[PDB]
């Protein structure tokens, strides 16, 4: 429709009024421009001269109707927080916005028994009344026409949800920091989102006034530092620390040695000019790390100076502390995709679903009247038309997994324009990954850069425990990385100063004969070290303590170690190998920073240790290696051997799923417990790896050579056990059973002892392995290494926070809690007294 | 509860799990749908110098998850560190 844009005329005798009409409002109705000129006609050259007083504030009025519902108001401080009045997301409010802005997120879509998620871009329509209420006051004064919105960022807060449906978010803001630039006044504002009282994202937001600015005495500098995280390891940086005036201490003789110090520290910081600043004042409170690992205030930065070029208390800890998260580049940056986007051929989708009605969008008046080549298309727009394509294929069309999203707006867009972003994938940051964006319109020329931090997905970490034993298993990455050079020298280090020997020596070469010489003063304490590890084994039916190395006293000069191949066949020597290069491969990757700091981790009979020493770090790798040493002689001795070194037990590697189609895992568990009972002989699934097709059982070599020909006969005679007892008769199945396992059973006693171990059709022998560990064979040997488990874990290193719902064990397996229930579970499948000393007591640690 | 005496009941009941994992069978099957259940994880990512701990979790999806990762509609990127080196660290060949 043919509405009036521009209304001419004469106000009074000697004064122009050009009126601008825009018609897209909130309320339908209208708003006039009447923008002001003086007609001198003395100056016959130049007649037309602008009102420009009283300019600023009839622009102010104008914006106002179009973005601000409130009475026009500017007498309130820039400073002073800015509230927003409480805004609700609807599902109209997703449909609306993700159509005009082509968000095909199927998370924003409403599916059945899910809650419907919102556009990380929809927290500007959230929060643009507080946000631009920002630059309005009389002391921000400025032209709204020519104020170019620089950049938008967004920063989803660590362990909160990202935004849904229904969630009523309030708004409030604030101005961090406004200065007067040479070529204007770049206003620095955040203006945060609270749901549920507590925020939820923090939306940063740069506008750049253009023009030239004295008013230095209304600039402020209030940045709110990151945290600054330092290890106090020397009594050098301590005197340094003191000399620090700014660093005071509510305890002056507070034994800073060895600690880490968080810095919480924020610097308002005022000006003169551009430069030079008039007061610069660093506080915040200094937090020491308890070995808890929670941080308790324990002094204040309290930095008060006048004429300062720079910030001392930022300078000294950004050279002297980190920034608690570093970030790490890849070696390549990953072309992920050069695609192609297009600016909507009108801006009035976008304009009324945000609630953003600058006429230089949608006015080819107002437009023209800014020198623009035409309406602009909101940059917000073209900013969500590619973190679309930033949430389309690094968050693998997810929602929750956008944290952050910065967006410099660079170059300004016509309607109906071809834009071609290269996405860039650059580094990652404790996981999360930094993706950088560079969108090109048709000629070639930078329209939006900036960067998006997206999580990487739900991570699991499954450690291997034994297995395949090889020689030079990790020595590329040995050669290669720097963590993995510090972590198995450091191994290497408390190897030859605790047990004297390299265990880089015997990985690599695999010696037949390895002899560990007690020569010297050195020598004796490695010697205690070897004479102190004890294990407990029954004869006779007596809990008595035997002693590892029954051949060294302490007039034992040299211990030898023998192999027939090479000692990394010999599981004390195999075991520390696999550990120490998996633990390797971890601290590769945590140097990479490729491990998500929510990530779930369950290891495998060993793998357990090396994902523990590894995600919660509550044993040292020094500690990590000689608790897997002494495990692996541990499970050497616990088995009885005769001189050439053999023993009576073994492992199989059941198939179920290779004897009978109906063979259930309720079947081999009930015929492993039968046969264990008629026989006599240990026989225990050990290992429930995959559900009725790979098992392993653990017991006597005559106990593995019963079920695995009891399984032999089912599979060569075609009977179920888990029909007949049911729908034929009650326990005689249990009968029928005993003469199957009495057959089996007789053939397996009259060959020797040292038996050669049958591959059966749904059994496989694992060769190497003669200790039933993960069994009962055990429970004797369990007391022991309590003992030695005390002295190596610390319970100051021990982090509840980082094991909370991460650590599945292996016994349990459920996700780790310091509850009652879970202390229960852990006595029902392994009775010991102090559980049920916590149990007991649970109601007096609870107060 | 303290952060204190919640830190000892950690080191307690870590001290006993890690104490009983060769005195108790590895009940992995149920671990198993503790991370791709309980957890619903999408990088089933092994460390080791060969597929032991992957073979498994892929078995355990086209067994009993090949139906609730068609309910979800979820993919889970099954991968080792000694086979599958060249995505866990994102350095593809050019």
């Amino acid at each position: 429709e043919l509405k009036p844009t521009v209304i001419l005329k004469l106000l009074k005798e000697n004064i122009i009024q050009m009126e601008m009409i825009e018609n897209r409002t909130m309320d339908g109705k209208p708003v006039s421009l009447p923008l002001l000129y003086n007609f001198n006609p003395d100056n016959g050259f130049a007649p037309i001269s602008e009102v420009m007083e009283d300019r600023n504030q009839r622009i102010k009025e104008m914006y106002w109707k179009l973005w601000i519902d409130e009475p026009f108001n500017l007498d309130f401080d820039p400073r002073d927080v800015i509230k927003g009045k409480d805004f609700e997301i609807t599902a109209k409010e997703v449909y609306d916005f993700t159509h005009a802005v082509g968000n095909n997120c199927e998370d924003f879509v409403s599916r059945p028994d899910r809650t419907m998620l919102a556009p990380m871009d929809f927290a500007i329509v959230v929060g643009w009344r507080a946000i631009i209420k920002a630059i309005f006051p009389n002391t921000v004064d400025g032209d709204l026409l020519k104020l170019v919105h620089l950049s938008n960022g967004y920063k989803m807060i660590p362990g909160a949800k990202p935004l849904q449906v229904g969630d009523v978010v309030s708004t409030t803001a604030v101005i961090e920091s406004v200065v007067n630039q040479p070529t204007g006044k770049i206003v620095d504002v955040v203006g945060t989102l609270s749901r549920n009282g507590k925020p939820v994202m923090e939306v940063t937001s740069s506008f750049f006034y253009r023009g030239n600015y004295t008013d230095f005495e209304n600039t402020f500098q209030k940045t709110v530092e990151p945290v600054y995280q330092m290890h106090i390891k020397t009594s050098k940086d301590i005197a340094v620390l003191r000399s620090k005036e700014w660093f005071q201490l509510d305890d002056e003789d507070f034994d800073l040695l060895n600690k880490t110090l968080t810095f919480e520290t924020e610097t308002e910081v005022t000006f003169k000019n551009a430069n030079i600043f008039s007061s610069v004042k660093c506080f915040g409170p200094i937090k020491v790390e308890l070995p808890t690992k929670e941080t308790v205030e324990i002094g204040i930065v309290d930095y008060e100076a006048g004429a300062s070029h720079g910030n001392p208390v930022v300078d000294f800890l950004k050279r002297n502390g980190s920034t608690l998260e570093q970030k790490v580049n890849l070696e390549n940056p990953i072309p992920i995709a050069v695609l192609d986007s297009y600016t909507p051929s009108t801006n009035e989708p976008y304009a009324r679903v945000s609630g953003d009605l600058n006429p230089i969008h949608v006015s080819r008046h107002f437009a023209s009247y800014a020198n623009l080549p035409g309406t602009i298309t909101h940059g917000m727009f073209s900013s969500a038309s590619v973190r679309a394509l930033i949430e389309n294929w690094a968050a693998d069309s997810v929602s929750s997994r956008v944290r952050g999203y910065t967006c410099q707006f660079v170059d300004m867009v016509l309607p109906n324009t071809a834009l071609k972003t290269s996405i860039q994938h650059v580094g990652m940051i404790n996981g999360r990954k930094l993706i950088k964006f560079e969108t090109r319109n048709e000629d070639d020329v930078v329209v939006l850069t900036g960067e998006a931090e997206i999580e990487q997905p739900v991570t699991t970490f499954v450690f291997t425990g034994q297995g395949s034993q090889e020689q030079g298993m990790g020595m590329d990455l040995y050669k290669t990385s720097k963590a993995a050079q510090d972590v198995w020298n450091r191994a290497d280090n408390h190897f030859k100063d605790t047990y004297g020997f390299s265990i880089l020596d015997i990985v690599i070469n695999n010696p037949v004969n390895l002899t560990i010489h007690f020569g010297g003063e050195k020598g004796k304490r490695i010697r205690e070290n070897y004479s102190a590890m004890i294990f407990e084994t029954i004869v006779d039916g007596k809990l008595k303590t035997e002693k590892i190395f029954k051949e060294i006293n302490e007039h034992s000069t040299s211990y030898t170690f023998r192999s027939e191949k090479g000692l990394l066949s010999a599981t004390q020597f195999t075991q520390p190998a696999l550990t120490l290069m998996e633990k390797a491969a971890f601290e590769d990757l945590k140097s990479k920073g490729l491990i998500p700091a929510d990530a779930t981790f369950a290891g495998h009979s060993l793998g357990e240790y090396a994902a523990l020493a590894s995600l919660a770090d509550v044993m040292s790798i020094e500690s990590l290696v000689e608790v897997v040493f002494y495990r692996g002689m541990t499970m050497q001795v616990a088995v009885p051997r005769d001189e050439l070194g053999r023993s009576n037990y073994g492992m199989i590697a059941i198939n179920p799923g290779r004897v009978a189609a109906s063979f259930s895992q309720e079947a081999l568990q009930y015929v492993v417990e039968r046969v264990g009972k008629r026989t006599g002989w240990l026989v225990e699934i050990v290992n429930y790896n995959v559900e009725n097709q790979q098992y392993v059982a653990a017991g006597d070599l005559r106990a593995l050579d019963t079920v695995t020909n009891v399984l032999n006969f089912i599979k060569l005679q075609k009977i179920d056990i888990i029909e007949l007892q049911k729908s034929l008769s009650l326990e005689e199945v249990e009968g029928h059973l005993f003469e199957i396992i009495d057959e089996a059973s007789k053939k397996s006693a009259v060959k020797p002892r040292p038996l050669k171990l049958e591959r059966g059709f749904a059994c496989i022998p694992l060769v190497g392995i003669s200790v039933p560990f993960h069994s009962t064979y055990l429970m004797n040997g369990v007391k022991p290494f309590k003992s030695f488990l005390k002295k190596n874990i610390i319970k100051e290193n021990v982090k509840v926070a980082r094991l909370a719902g991460k650590y599945i064990p292996n016994l349990t397996a459920k996700p780790f809690q310091v509850t009652k229930e879970y202390f229960q579970d852990v006595y029902d499948l392994t009775g010991s007294e102090p559980i049920k000393e916590i149990i007991d007591n649970w109601e007096k640690y609870e107060q | 509860m303290k952060p204190e005496v919640e830190q000892e009941l950690a080191h307690i009941l870590l001290t006993e799990l890690l104490a009983y994992q060769f005195a108790s069978p590895v009940r992995w099957i149920e671990t198993q749908d503790v991370f791709l259940k309980d957890f619903n994880t999408e990088r089933v990512v092994e460390i080791g110098p060969s597929p032991t701990l992957a073979g498994m979790a892929q078995r355990t999806l086209k067994n009993k998850y090949e139906s609730y990762d068609a309910a979800l509609s979820l993919h889970r990127e099954i991968l080792c560190y000694s086979k599958d080196a060249k995505e866990i660290y994102y350095t593809p060949d050019p």
